[PDB]
């Protein structure tokens, strides 16, 4: 027999999520990819992360910790 | 891994994406800068901010990732305690930047192994103040090592729930009621398994990691990632959707805030996986007060669902995920409802076309799939 009941609780909320629940990363590494800004330019990797909103945005990674900003730098 | 340079122009590409995207930016800050006497050095820090506020940049912040793999990464220890006093001097930078109310998460440990754990505690007896979220990180399997099987593995699935208690546990002892992300999660670890990570099997570990996160307490889950050189990525290097994002999306548009609660009857609740909640009350064509449902089966055969009263009479609609073939659950690409998901064009995602059922019929979950059932008028007080 394959047929399963459910029981749901309804009766209140037992958590409450953030809007931004699914939220996304991009690796601090990527920074490093001499394409960077052909990459995140991309209107249609723009449009799949629209898609997404709203979402926090994470930049980190392993390489967070080996980044040092440069003012100087083209 | 070496020390690496980034310019003004890299800052500008990174914000400017999140911006025209309608997504928050996080950056994560450099925290192996270190004095003398091992204080965390926040002069580099302070050029950025300062780069930030003259461009008038909306950001949050982190600082460090995965502190607790220093030693084995650039051989320097920095204990929890410390951690958290680079934190409060960040905060302090932060209060007297132009974005004096910045939003500050950490410490992005890894998952809660006894170390682990005692950094994290450490660190919120320290620095737990001035965080707005405590930040973890998981991930079920080693890329190198997984298997299909590990995939599909309802015991690989439930150690994330010891995971997420003993995280709970270390935060209800030091900072109670501080909200807790996942600030770094995928299937698994070195960049993900390849031919697994990218495909449709991904998916059972995604949907159940939400689900459980959700029911658990977890506010944000953050994966990694969106798009990048890891197997992991939602978008692969064609700027091409893989099953992850069209799941995601799915979930996104069906899937509201409020959190319930779903269970099946029986000793078995190991391979049939069901999540309740509120439905997202901005999808158009829902109303206050309707559920969404959400189920994956790890069985071998179909399985029928029948709804509890009173809601077993309701008007159900269908998201039935599916693999194209030929390539099973090892499949790149995905049906809804026997419809292939692919963009329209470069600015155009599709519509996500429900299947309504027979009033009052058992919703069928075949094997090896997952999807998203919306009960229409459930008239759910708690979620109106
Ligand atoms: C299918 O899975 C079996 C174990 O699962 C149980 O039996 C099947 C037929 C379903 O009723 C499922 O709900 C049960 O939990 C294995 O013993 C069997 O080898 C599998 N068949 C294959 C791989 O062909
Ligand atoms: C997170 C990191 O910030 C990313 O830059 C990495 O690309 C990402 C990944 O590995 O794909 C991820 N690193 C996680 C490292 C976790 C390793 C766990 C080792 C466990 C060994 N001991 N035991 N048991
Ligand atoms: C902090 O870093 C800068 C640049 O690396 C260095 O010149 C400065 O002396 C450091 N400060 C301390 C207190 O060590
Ligand atoms: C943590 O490290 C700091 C800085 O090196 C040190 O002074 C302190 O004694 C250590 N704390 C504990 C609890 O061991």
């Amino acid at each position: 027999q394959d047929v399963v009941d459910l029981d749901f609780f309804t009766q209140e909320p037992l958590h409450l999520v953030s809007p931004s629940f699914l939220s996304v990363t991009i690796d601090a590494n990527l920074a490093t990819d001499p394409r960077f800004l052909i990459l995140l330019g991309s209107p249609k990797l723009r449009t799949l992360a629209r898609g997404l909103s709203p979402a926090y945005l994470r930049f980190g990674g392993t390489k967070t910790d080996f980044l040092i900003f440069d003012p100087k730098k083209e | 891994f070496k020390n690496s340079t980034y310019s003004r122009s890299s800052v500008d590409v990174l914000y400017t994406f999140a911006n025209c995207s309608g997504l928050d930016l996080i950056f994560g800050l450099n925290a192996l800068l270190r004095t003398a006497d091992l204080q965390w050095n926040s002069s580099n820090a302070q050029l950025l901010l300062d780069y930030c506020s003259s461009k008038g940049y909306n950001i949050s912040w982190e600082l460090g990732n995965e502190p607790n793999s220093f030693l084995k990464k650039a051989d320097i220890f920095i204990n929890g305690s410390q951690l958290g006093e680079d934190f409060i001097q960040l905060h302090k930078l932060l209060r007297k930047s132009t974005f004096k109310n910045a939003k500050l998460y950490g410490p992005d440990v890894g998952q809660p192994r006894r170390k682990t754990a005692k950094m994290l505690k450490s660190f919120l007896k320290a620095g737990g103040e001035v965080i707005d979220s405590v930040t973890w990180h998981h991930y079920y399997l080693n890329g190198r090592t997984a298997t299909r099987e590990d995939f599909l593995n309802p015991d690989v699935l439930d150690i994330f729930i010891s995971s997420v208690q003993k995280v709970f546990q270390v935060v209800e002892s030091t900072r109670p009621g501080k909200k807790v992300w996942l600030g770094e999660t995928s299937s698994a670890y070195g960049g993900g398994a390849p031919l697994l990570s990218d495909t449709f099997a991904a998916g059972f570990m995604w949907l159940d990691k939400l689900g459980l996160s959700a029911r658990m307490g977890i506010e944000v889950v953050m994966r990694q990632v969106f798009f990048g050189a890891g197997n992991y990525h939602l978008v692969d290097e064609n700027f091409d959707p893989l099953p992850d994002y069209w799941l995601s999306l799915l979930f996104k548009k069906l899937v509201g805030t409020k959190v319930l609660m779903a269970s099946v009857q029986g000793s078995k609740r190991r391979k049939l996986r069901v999540y309740l909640h509120c439905t997202n009350t901005d999808n158009p064509r829902y109303k206050e007060g309707d559920l969404t449902l959400y189920a994956i089966n790890l069985h071998n055969v179909t399985k029928y669902l029948r709804l509890p009263y009173p809601f077993s009479n309701k008007q159900v609609d269908k998201y039935l995920l599916r693999p194209l073939g030929p390539h099973g659950l090892l499949s790149k690409s995905v049906q809804l409802n026997g419809l292939t998901l692919k963009m329209v064009d470069d600015q155009t995602l599709p519509p996500l076309m429900e299947k309504p059922l027979r009033p009052g019929s058992s919703l069928g979950l075949p094997a090896f799939s997952y999807s998203f059932f919306v009960i229409r008028n459930a008239k759910v007080a708690a979620c109106i």
